[PDB]
């Protein structure tokens, strides 16, 4: 779809469908750009995370509602339009998947690289995990769950306690163990050292990078007051 | 509903 | 696309589109139930617009951004996306014309059916002559004001000077005026004469209509603050 | 830009 364009007339595409508020434009735009072949930069893996972060939270939000009312209506219209979002919620994240497994992921030798991609597996395992009931839930748990762990044992071994990345991967680990695996010690456990560890490294840092991971330290906090 | 990187 | 689908389980998933604030879906629900050939209920024609006006309020909204930043550059991969944009708008505002056309206002028979699809048939020239520059700018902008004209026209004959279509309409063609036809004095004189007749009707009014019509005189007064 | 029926 996207195969005739350039690759650097992809990026400046989707630099652009962010600031109009156009996400499933930049989404596409992204996927393109990933589809020539090239690895991504810092940049280009933000912007490729922004638009299908943006792109799947409203069909989460969406599903979320209907569901809702769904679950309120103990016709079939209800549960016909859910699975309508479902599907095509399952399809983002399936498309998002198949794009870091050929190839984001295998030509990822960076941990900063690298780290990102098996957030992002984790993170879009996890959204499929949010909406399945089948003979599939538990595989699907474990998958993000592999991608999560495969990425903080990384992290830990190569970044500093207070990379933003690492934090947010941190974070969304610890929300995976509340939220979806049942497991709300290991998600408070997870928030506090992270949290813990990131303060105690803080005085390593500009002014810039230091706003850069209390930003996200506050995330950890905000969860920690929910669940404490 | 906790907080995610946004 | 939805000509299996019964009609009332189109207008229940558009009910529930808007919910999930899922207004594509909302629109292409609707559409569904127009190109059933009956005629519209006061709520069904409701989420008629509510569907389009926030599609095309989203596209329109990219556009100005995208226009913007054009502007601002006095690659050609700017205003190809501006165009890309300004294409999907377009094709949205004729998906509503056409149903205005084939064949909701010759089927309207009552004043506030007739009145509503000619403001709306206004408001969709309108959002064309926002964006045209051709051969047919000025044919656009006639269509616009021969479809407000139209439904003043009957408006003023048979509907209350507080009614809410009724102020909406004038509201939105003195819009019209005010942006688009460079008739700056004439939006100002719509406005300033919906307003004081509409206050000289409210005691005729219910506490539930009162609240109903002074919504919309708000916005009468918000704009003649903005041009006097 | 001025208010249209929001
Ligand atoms: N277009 C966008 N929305 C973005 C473009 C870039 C960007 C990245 C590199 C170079 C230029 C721009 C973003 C930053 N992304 C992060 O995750 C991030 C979050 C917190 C703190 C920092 C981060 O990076 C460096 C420090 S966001
Ligand atoms: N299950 C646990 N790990 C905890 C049990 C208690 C506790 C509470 C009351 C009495 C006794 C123990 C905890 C106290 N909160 C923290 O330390 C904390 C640290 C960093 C940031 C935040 C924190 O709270 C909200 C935001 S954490
Ligand atoms: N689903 C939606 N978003 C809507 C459904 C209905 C609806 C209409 C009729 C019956 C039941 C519901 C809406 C009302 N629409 C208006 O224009 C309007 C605006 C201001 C004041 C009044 C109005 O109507 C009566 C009084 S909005
Ligand atoms: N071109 C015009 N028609 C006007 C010229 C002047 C004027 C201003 C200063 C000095 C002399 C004249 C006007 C004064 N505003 C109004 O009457 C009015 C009425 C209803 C609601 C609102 C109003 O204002 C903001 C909101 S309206
Ligand atoms: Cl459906
Ligand atoms: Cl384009």
């Amino acid at each position: 779809a996207m195969g005739s364009m350039e690759r650097a007339s992809l990026i400046q595409k989707a630099k652009l469908a962010e600031q109009a508020e156009r996400y499933e434009d930049m989404a596409a735009f992204m996927k393109g750009a990933v589809e020539k072949g090239e690895e991504l930069s810092c940049e280009e893996r933000n912007l490729l995370s922004v638009a299908y972060k943006n792109v799947v939270g409203g069909q989460r939000a969406a599903w979320r509602v209907l569901s809702s009312i769904e679950q309120k209506s103990n016709g079939p219209e209800v549960r016909e339009y859910r699975e309508k979002v479902e599907t095509e919620l399952q399809g983002v994240c399936d498309t998002v998947l198949g794009l870091l497994d050929s190839h984001l992921i295998k030509e990822a030798g960076d941990a900063e690289s690298r780290v990102f991609y098996l957030k992002m597996k984790g993170d879009y395992y996890r959204y499929l995990a949010e909406v399945a009931t089948g003979d599939d839930k538990k595989r699907i748990i474990d998958s993000a769950r592999s991608a999560y762990q495969e990425a903080m044992d990384i992290s830990k071994k190569e970044m500093p306690p207070t990379n933003p990345i690492r934090l947010g991967l941190a974070l969304n680990f610890s929300v995976f163990h509340y939220e979806i695996a049942n497991s709300p010690e290991e998600a408070i456990s997870l928030a506090k050292t992270t949290f813990d560890e990131a303060m105690a490294d803080l005085h390593t840092l500009s002014e810039d990078s230091y706003k850069d991971s209390t930003l996200i330290m506050q995330l950890l906090r905000d969860n920690l007051t929910l669940w404490t | 509903r906790p907080s995610s990187w946004r």
